[PDB]
């Protein structure tokens, strides 16, 4: 009881088919985020640039997430036959299904079919793996993933980097912070 | 008029109404440039002033319309896909309603007894036609000998130059198949 | 209030239906030609069309 | 078309024939009308002479 | 466009097939409603002569 | 049965078989622990 | 064997099975469903494998 295949066949098509939208959206809006930031430079705002390209960076983070993520859902669905026919987990698939627990709660706001298939997944592996895969406790979340839903600030070295690039690529004169490129 | 319909009207409504505002702030920009030298001309430095300070605000006034009016067009064009692909869903789930009830009463064991019947009556049919042409034949056979047939016929044939004997009664596969069928 | 009543999963099952039942409209006529070829073959043999 | 020209071709025999086994039996119940006509004009004529 | 264009090559085809289809079973019914309205009036010669 | 029929209608997503304050909780557990 | 496997797709293919097993006897349909009757075709089984 609980657990309903079709529910979790169709809402990880679903799933895909929403983020694959998401990455094509965000993608385009970074490039219009990316020409402001030549404004900003352009108008010798650079403090502020620095914390516009944050949101860059993030943005670019998350779409590189929603990658990993289709590729899960399309590997449950490709592999859909053991989900179904085992009661145990197979090795193949713990790493998509614990990743999946995992990123539901971080997800859930954009991604609202994610929720559904995180329910059904731990309905099928029962409620205390899937506790043990929201924590990682479980040690098989895939870590390129978390890295990059963490919610920590950017490297310094890495905005200035986004700030040299951008400004060349739109022919802004921009001088990189001295203690941050010497820091690397 | 659907509700939505009703939104979408309204909408393309106001994305007129706001693209005639810049129309007519933009033909005013044009008097009001004329009045200037009209006022120029006559040394009323300060009227000048008063029509150089209305052509610059409808110049202005003009491209925030025609942002706006953009802005609200675009928006239209959403609504306008929400309407025409609502209407598409409905009539897709009013066309899935309709043969699931066809198909139903008629399923494809019924077709296939339906087509069985269909075919073994028209066996029958030729059946009769058979035996009604047979009567009629019989019944005027002196009407129609046999031999003034086939002298007509050859007669015809003679005058046609063609070699076929009319008095006599004029697949190898098949044959072999045959032949097999007698060997085993 | 159209996205409660239509949700992504009815919609999905909607689409999964249609085309099951199209499938099934074409093996339907593909046996309604059937009969016909074989109720009308003596008016069209294969050597003559050859 | 081929398989519409040679199924025309064959149809428009056996339309042929049937019309001709019609018009025989047409040809026939003529006589027996007509024949009728002159059998009841003799009966009355022979009625009158008598 | 090319899409399209391939795709209303490939319905003409089926249409067309069904078109033929229909034909030859109204090619069929036609026999049957004719030889029918033959069998009734040799019916009825049948009982007048009796 | 027809009550999760008609919430499928709706599109109303809560399980209708299923035997479907923090306040509270807390000053319960106050009550234990004294 | 391989009806409940394919009913999704070729639903009278559930009707043939369950005329064969009227036929042959709801025992002989059970050996047959786990393959104990030991003579369901070898590479349509591999086929219809869940296994990646």
């Amino acid at each position: 009881s609980g657990f309903k295949a079709e529910r979790l066949r169709v809402n990880l098509r679903l799933v895909i088919n929403r983020l694959k939208l998401l990455e094509k959206k965000k993608t385009e809006l970074a490039q219009k985020a990316r020409k402001e930031i030549a404004d900003y430079l352009a108008a010798g705002k650079d403090e502020r640039a620095r914390i516009r390209v944050e949101h860059i960076i993030r943005e670019d983070y998350l779409v590189e997430a929603m990658e990993i993520l289709e590729l899960y859902c399309d590997l449950l669905l490709a592999r859909f036959g053991l989900i179904q026919s085992m009661k145990e987990l197979d090795s193949g698939l713990a790493e998509s299904v614990s990743t999946l627990i995992w990123a539901a709660p971080r997800l859930q706001s954009e991604v609202a079919e994610l929720k559904i298939v995180a329910d059904q997944l731990c309905a099928k592996y029962s409620k205390e793996y899937g506790k043990l895969c929201r924590t990682n406790q479980i040690g098989t979340v895939n870590d390129r993933l978390m890295h990059k839903l963490s919610v920590e600030a950017p490297p310094k070295i890495l905005v200035e980097r986004y700030l040299i690039e951008i400004a060349k690529n739109y022919n802004v004169p921009y001088e990189p912070d001295s203690v941050v490129m010497a820091e690397a | 008029m659907s509700n939505m319909e009703k939104h979408l009207f309204n909408l393309k409504f106001a994305a007129k109404e706001l693209s005639r505002s810049a129309k007519k702030c933009d033909k005013e920009e044009k008097a009001e440039k004329a009045k200037i030298k009209k006022a120029i001309q006559k040394g009323n430095m300060e009227v000048a002033r008063i029509h150089a300070e209305n052509a610059i605000r409808q110049k202005n006034q003009a491209v925030n319309f025609l942002r706006m009016s953009a802005r609200v067009d675009a928006v239209a064009a959403r609504v306008q896909t929400a309407v025409t692909m609502g209407k598409v869903t409905k009539s897709m789930a009013g066309v899935v309603k309709s043969m699931d009830a066809t198909l139903k009463t008629m399923n494809l064991e019924k077709i296939s007894a339906l087509m069985d019947k269909f075919e073994h009556q028209f066996e029958t049919l030729d059946v009769q036609t058979q035996q009604m042409e047979d009567t009629v034949s019989s019944t005027t056979t002196l009407t129609t000998p046999q031999n003034q047939v086939d002298m007509l016929l050859q007669e015809m044939a003679d005058e046609a130059g063609l070699d076929l004997n009319m008095e006599l009664p004029q697949d190898e596969l098949s044959q072999r198949l045959a032949r097999l069928r007698d060997q085993v």
